[PDB]
């Protein structure tokens, strides 16, 4: 929390909207690490209403310049509040204030040429309890595209691939919530199906042999970015009406 | 596979392999220099002071560019002309490129200094042991008195040096900095305050009389010693180091009484509004001079110490006035202003 | 040497079981700054120690996400979490344990007691409960070290194991956390006025002060002992 | 002594009756004239200066100063002069890709000068 | 403390602010700490109130 | 004043300046300064795009060069006046590699990479690819492109 | 783009005389520094009649500096640009070395290079915008 | 390593030989067919070739002299 | 491994002179290398064990302002000339010498008397001035033993240089052990004073600080 601020930030957040303000409550009747649920009192509760309010704040919500907004829930149990109360922990906030850095020890004084003009000396100190750690949250996405060639669906199925980058995706291809990722790992694998072949009788062997590929489908597969890497925190998908894999 | 064995590879070959560096706007030929590269364990370039100012950046969000040499002569050019090592003086001015503008300024200043008589202010010694009497216990560089024995090298015979010894008394950090100072220049140079035009004639003056190998080892030292003492130093800055003259609130008080006389002369129709204009402003630029030399003199070397006469008015000690005096950073414009006035400061275009 | 005195370990006051102030027997002179200053160095540079090292827990699989019925975050349950510290027995690479249910605070006592650690003060936080329904099952592997070991330092150490539900986090793994010099003058009057120096030491409590001191100096008379050579 | 080249001469001196000569090409022809063969031939030259936003076109190689300010019309002129660039320049033999007389190179293309004499 | 800084910057951008926020820093951690330290004791309700 | 005051309410030095151990020599420190906590915020030009290298790229299918800021390990594109200045070195085998090695070189680049492979250090001129491209362009246009020996 | 350094000497008397300037209050820029590093034209004479202070082509390395400020000599005839005799650039007699080479410059010195980044240098400039007679010294 | 080139430069005294020299000695050692006048040290052949031609072994008169000789004793 | 820590195996050192000389060593613990050097210093400066030359009588008056009376050098420079000369007790105690020679001017370190433990290291240390005449003078030195240094205005009366060392300091340089870089290295940089071998001024340090803190590692790596 910012300590020697101008005395706006209540306020600076109170207004922005980042976090949740208590309309018409009167006490905490359920409070959970993904929502809270209000009661409200008969006297401001309405006639033939609940009078109950479930905030459901979402975490990890991936805001518009890919930072990681993550509201987080002030009280713990049965607070009593009124009116308008400051609910929701929001980004950068602490209990209602514009909590936008990091409040750290200094002392004035040039040393060693390591402080030559605008620099900061950053001990191992701060490194150690790693305070002003950074987050993020960042996307993809990946298509299906029923082709001429033959549409590409999202079944896993790669033709000379390497077993490894199979062990994390599903049937459906996808990848399972709470994996770990690193380098150009899969992330949804199509298969676009190209141009049928004749008797061919080198492929008609190769489709003896080995077969259930045939070169038929090649690979239209998605793969983690290069350089980037994370853990998956959430995903999503929709597909064109009509169209009912839903496999995982 | 990420293999160590290929890090030592690359060790072995990043050591005979210089690179070139530049920054954002070429500007200058200064832009660019080569140098020796060395790993180091991050993610960014280390820069020493040494090709700083003509770099042009500031050590805040900038970014710099890398250039490998292929070609054999591309890095035998690099290393003859690329090389920072060989741009010691600018090619325009004539003046030296590897100008020392950092506080290796300030360090040297405290190194060169006497308040008035420290502990050991009689003392004499040869030299060898001040660092002791410094370092350990006895001697500070901020002491005046200390006779000392100096060998100094005078290269009057023709393409030949001759020592000289001397019973010459100074501070402890002069004598000290001219242990790592070159041969040939007298001790004479070495008798000084070390101010930024001190030490940009110290260089010059080396640069006319050795030569650029030993001029580089002094250079170096120099910065080194610099980043040294300094640190030894501190110097820190706070609310009261700054400290505010009371005859302004006085004077300028005087100078509103002088408004209000210009104003009466408006209301009296005798004095032109633009008369009346140029007479203010007179009067408020008196002022502000006045305020200026009251400020200077609260800041100047203003400062009764205790002593055998107890009233020993000596340089003063403030981080702002002693950098704007030997150079290191600063105006004492700009202290004037954060201090008395900002002065006029008045052109919503040009007017006043 | 000449009766050169050699200071010895005397007077060590323990202020708490982890705030210390000890005292030494008087030196000569020259010494009580080198000994207060490389005291006050290796102390702080080497205490080996035990913590919290790897996680494996059952609810949750990947910690950036929410757990109904708990009240913090699985990272807030990482870091507060992380401030146990337990000492530890010879044995090394532990997994300690804790699992309840109710609607109570959760504090650190409710963890399964192990005949190789002890848990310093029952004070510490495991994410007090929400629900009474809800029943958080973990079981916190301790691992023995000298210092701070990066998140990334340990990627290595798995090629095919760590599975999604294992996972690792950082440490300090130093008890120490607070060594410091004072040298004073006093009780010298046989002979010349010697110097004896106290020092403030706030160990985690893992480390006890005179052991902790004795293997530092170990440790520096180790490194000494080349210097002759 | 960039701003002043080009000189003008009002007399021909059986040099050329035209205007804007290269005042080192004045001098150059000056000297192969008078001295060698018609010290009569002499070519009454005024020198006068010139601003850098128009001395600019007053280039020797057709590559250099193309691009200038602008091509059109310049390329134009250099196409209706059936003019050759002949890589002399520094930006010359930078676009094209020639040693430079300049630096080290400068020898080499003074070898290549020296191989420009013998052919 | 862990932040070491360039002090000689201080009057080219006439940054006194940098310094009042180190005297209402140095004072704003003292106080904080002291009150801790009073906790430390486990102080008596009325004794922290005063 | 009333900082200065609660630094005397906080047991603290009013004017702030304090005594100080230096951690690597431990000399007691002259200039007793005035130490404190001050904000600091970490601002979004963090290092997370600052580090950038390449070693071999891909040429474009016109004009053949590198790709630019770091679009698939894209790499920059050198500046006029830096080739001014370049000129000013008088490197005339830096400007030459630049315009050649660092260029749209396509036959040239395998050869370069060949000989960097057999440690040969030899780069070949020719003639760039753009100047005939610029050529056409000119017979693109209604003029003809001759090129006399 | 085509400055550079070609001839070594002019082999011309033509030359431009340098003097003190000495304007407005009091001289602004002495020509000592003005002269420097110049080789001068036969013009270099002691301020006594008959008497010469030095040769036609002579670089004042640094001794000829303080020589001629004894002789309280004003303006020399020097060879410069462009009047360096070399039909192509100038020649070296009229160049000097003027930067960090000791050494004059060389055969195939870019001079034009090595100015014109020189002269815009101060990218810092400021822009948008018979009575009364006083004596100096005697 | 030696951070500046002064030497080699009154050597040539042109100073745009002297680079030339030393990286034709540079690239024949890189080739092959020739041993380094000068003990070396386990360093770069540039390197190596400016400290032989600074030494006042290597010109441009003694290796076109040394490939005449060469040539002619085929 | 917990407890184990890296010894320096390069110990390479360089002699610049019999005095002046520099070593180096291998990878030492980041910040630990930097306290060793520093320690190091601390106590082979702070005390350091040699005989010195402290008072002398000489003959003329026992003020500073006294005259030359031929001998050509002043008081505080043959004083200082003297105490630029190795007098070195082999088992003798505070002992005293004198000396008388002509008046050829070269003031060597052959003219006083001769003893059997003390030793000088340099037969041509300078004492004082060329004298004007051939008059003579009696020195009536004393040099005792002691460690480290002490200010000759506390203690009586030249100077106290027991350490027989001239300059020493270390540099902390750094270096990875196989990928890990975080490795430091301390190369010490020293002149002597002379007459004392700088790695038996080492060794005997390193013993004196190693016997100074035996009594508190509690008799630590018993076996």
């Amino acid at each position: 929390k910012p300590l020697v601020g101008t005395g706006m930030e209540r306020a600076v957040a109170v207004d922005s909207g980042v976090t949740a303000v208590a309309k018409r409550g009167g006490v905490v009747q359920y409070v959970d690490a993904s929502r809270i649920v209000i009661k409200v009192n008969e006297d401001e509760m309405y006639p033939g209403e609940a009078g109950i309010d479930i905030y459901n704040l979402t975490k990890y919500t991936r805001s518009n310049q890919n930072t990681c907004i993550n509201q987080m829930p002030c009280v713990s149990l049965g607070e009593p509040v009124e009116r308008g109360d400051v609910l929701a922990d929001g980004p950068s906030t602490d209990l209602g204030e514009l909590a936008l850095g990091q409040n750290m020890r200094v002392a004035f004084m040039p040393w060693n040429g390591y402080n030559f003009e605008d620099s900061i000396l950053v001990s191992e100190r701060v490194v150690q309890e790693d305070r002003f750690t950074t987050i993020h949250i960042q996307e993809l996405a990946c298509v299906s595209r029923d082709t001429k060639l033959g549409p590409e669906e999202i079944t896993a199925d790669i033709p000379n691939v390497g077993e490894a980058a199979l062990s994390k995706l599903d049937e459906s291809g996808i990848v399972y919530i709470g994996a770990e990722v690193t380098g150009g790992d899969i992330l949804v694998g199509k298969v676009t199906p190209k141009g049928e072949t004749q008797l061919t009788p080198e492929e008609k062997l190769l489709r003896a042999i080995f077969g259930e590929k045939a070169s038929d489908v090649k690979d239209s597969s998605l793969r983690v970015p290069n350089g980037v890497s994370g853990t998956v925190i959430d995903v999503q998908v929709f597909t064109r009406d009509g169209v009912e894999k839903d496999k995982r | 596979r990420e293999e160590a064995v290929v890090w030592d590879i690359l060790d072995e070959v990043i050591r005979e392999h210089p690179v070139l560096l530049n920054r954002a706007p070429t500007l200058h030929r200064l832009g660019i220099q080569a140098f020796e590269p060395v790993l180091i364990e991050g993610k960014a370039i280390q820069l020493h002071p040494l090709v700083c100012a003509a770099y042009n950046a500031d050590f805040d969000g900038d970014q710099m560019a890398v250039h490998v040499p292929l070609t054999l002569e591309a890095q035998l050019e690099a290393r003859a002309l690329m090389m920072s090592t060989n741009n010691i003086l600018s090619p325009a001015n004539g003046e030296p490129i590897i100008v020392p503008s950092q506080d290796v300024v300030l360090g040297l200043y405290y190194m060169t200094r006497d308040c008035v008589n420290a502990k050991g202010e009689g003392m004499v010694l040869t030299g060898p042991k001040e660092a002791e009497r410094l370092y350990r216990s006895g001697l500070a560089s901020l002491h005046a008195r200390v006779k000392v024995r100096i060998t100094e090298y005078e290269k009057d015979a023709n393409g030949e040096l001759v020592a000289k010894t001397s019973l010459k008394d100074t501070t402890v950090g002069r004598a000290i900095l001219w242990m790592i100072v070159p041969k040939g220049l007298p001790y004479s140079i070495v008798n000084q305050a070390l101010g930024k035009k001190a030490i940009s004639k110290m260089l010059n003056t080396c640069y006319r009389i050795l030569g650029l190998k030993p001029t580089v080892i002094f250079a170096d030292q120099i910065m080194y010693t610099g980043f040294a003492y300094a640190a030894r130093s501190g110097a820190s800055v706070g609310i009261d180091d700054m400290v505010i003259p009371e005859k302004k609130h006085e004077i300028i008080s005087e100078a509103e009484a002088e408004v209000a006389e210009i104003q009466e002369q408006f209301q009296s129709g005798l004095v032109t509004a633009g008369e009346r204009y140029n007479k203010v402003i007179d009067i408020w630029a008196a002022a502000n001079d006045r305020v200026s030399k009251a400020m200077m003199d609260n800041l100047q070397t203003e400062t009764v110490i205790n002593r055998d006469g107890q009233e020993e008015k000596q340089v003063s000690f403030n981080s702002i006035y002693m950098m704007a005096d030997s150079g290191a950073r600063g105006s004492a414009a700009q202290i004037r202003q954060l201090a008395g006035m900002r002065g006029l400061m008045a052109k919503p275009d040009g007017s006043i | 040497v000449t009766e050169f005195l050699k200071p010895r370990l005397v007077d060590i006051e323990q202020v708490s079981s982890t705030h210390a102030k000890v005292t030494l027997e008087p030196l000569e002179r020259g010494f009580g700054h080198t000994l207060g200053n490389a005291l006050r160095r290796i102390l702080l540079s080497s205490m080996p120690g035990c913590a919290v090292t790897e996680v494996e827990i059952d609810g949750v699989l990947h910690e950036y996400s929410t757990k109904e019925g708990v009240q913090e975050d699985i990272l807030e349950i990482l870091l507060n979490l992380k401030g146990l510290a337990v000492r530890v027995q010879g044995k090394d690479e532990v997994i300690l344990t804790l699992n309840k249910s109710g609607i109570g605070p959760v504090t650190a006592a409710d963890i399964t007691h192990d005949g190789d650690v002890e848990i310093v003060k029952p004070q510490h936080v495991i994410c007090h409960l929400t629900d009474e329904n809800a029943s958080i099952s973990m079981r916190i592997k301790v691992q023995r070290g000298r210092g701070y070991v990066p998140a990334s330092t340990r990627i290595h150490s798995e090629e095919d194991e760590r599975p999604i539900g294992r996972l690792l986090v950082d440490a300090c793994y130093s008890p120490v956390e607070r060594i410091a010099y004072n040298v004073e003058a006093a009780r010298v009057e046989q002979r010349t006025d010697l110097d004896k120096l106290v020092i403030e030491m706030e160990t985690n409590g893992t480390i006890d002060p005179e052991e902790a001191i004795r293997r530092a100096a170990t440790i520096l008379a180790e490194q000494l002992e080349a210097f002759v050579d | 002594r960039q701003m002043l080249r080009k000189a003008t001469i009002v007399n021909a001196g059986s040099s050329d009756f035209l205007e804007g000569e290269q005042v080192e090409y004045s001098r150059v022809k000056i000297a192969n004239r008078e001295l060698e063969a018609n010290g009569k031939v002499g070519a009454t030259y005024s020198r006068d200066l010139l601003g850098i936003t128009k001395a600019s076109l007053a280039t020797e190689s057709f590559i250099s100063a193309a691009s200038f300010q602008e091509t059109t019309r310049v390329l134009t002129e250099a196409a209706v002069a059936g003019k050759r660039d002949e890589l002399r320049g520094l930006k010359e033999n930078v676009i094209v890709g020639r040693l430079i007389p300049a630096g080290t190179g400068y020898a080499y293309h003074q070898d290549r000068m020296r191989r420009r004499a013998a052919g | 403390v862990d932040i070491v800084l360039n002090p000689l910057g201080v009057p080219s951008r006439m940054n006194i602010g940098q310094i009042l926020e180190t005297h209402l820093g140095m004072a704003a951690k003292g106080i904080g700490d002291k009150i801790n330290a009073m906790l430390k004791q486990q102080q008596e309700v009325a004794k922290l109130r005063e | 004043a009333e900082i200065k005051e609660l630094l005397k309410l906080g047991d603290l030095p009013t004017s702030g300046q304090i005594r100080l151990y230096d951690g690597r020599t431990g000399e007691q420190f002259e200039r007793p300064v005035t130490v404190g906590y001050m904000y600091m915020l970490k601002l979004n030009h963090l290092v997370d795009d600052k580090m950038h290298a390449r070693s071999t790229g891909s040429y474009s299918l016109v004009t053949q060069q590198p790709l630019g800021g770091k679009a698939q390990f894209g790499g920059q594109r050198f500046g006029e006046m830096e080739v001014w200045a370049l000129e000013a070195y008088g490197a005339a085998y830096t400007l030459q590699e630049m315009l050649t090695v660092k260029s749209d070189d396509v036959n040239g680049r395998t050869k370069m990479y060949k000989n960097i492979v057999d440690g040969n250090h030899q780069m070949e001129p020719g003639m760039p690819e753009s100047f005939n491209v610029l050529l056409k362009e000119i017979r693109s246009l209604g003029i003809n492109i001759e090129l006399e020996d | 783009q085509d400055l550079v350094v070609t001839e070594d000497d002019c082999g011309t008397h033509e030359g431009i005389m340098m003097t003190p300037v000495i304007e407005g209050g009091d001289v602004k820029e002495p020509l000592r520094d003005r002269v420097l590093g110049r080789v001068t034209a036969e013009d270099v004479l002691k301020p006594g009649t008959a008497d010469i202070l030095v040769p036609r082509n002579t670089l004042l390395h640094e001794q000829w500096c303080d020589l001629l400020e004894e002789n309280s000599v004003d303006a020399v005839k020097v060879r410069s640009v462009v009047s360096c005799d070399t039909d192509f650039g100038v020649c070296a007699h009229c160049y000097g070395r003027d930067l960090a080479r000791g050494h004059i410059i060389n055969k195939g010195e870019a001079i034009g290079v090595i100015a014109a980044q020189s002269i815009g240098e101060p990218g810092t400039q400021l822009t948008m915008r018979e009575s009364s007679i006083q004596v100096k010294n005697k | 390593a030696r951070v500046t080139v002064q030497d080699a430069v009154e050597k040539i005294g042109n100073r745009f030989d002297l680079v030339l020299v030393a990286a034709r000695r540079a690239r024949q050692m890189q080739v092959g067919g020739k041993d380094p006048l000068v003990p070396e040290e386990n360093d770069k052949t540039t390197v190596i070739a400016l400290r032989e031609i600074e030494e006042g072994l290597i010109n441009n008169q003694i290796l076109d002299v040394r490939e005449r000789q060469e040539q002619q004793e085929q």
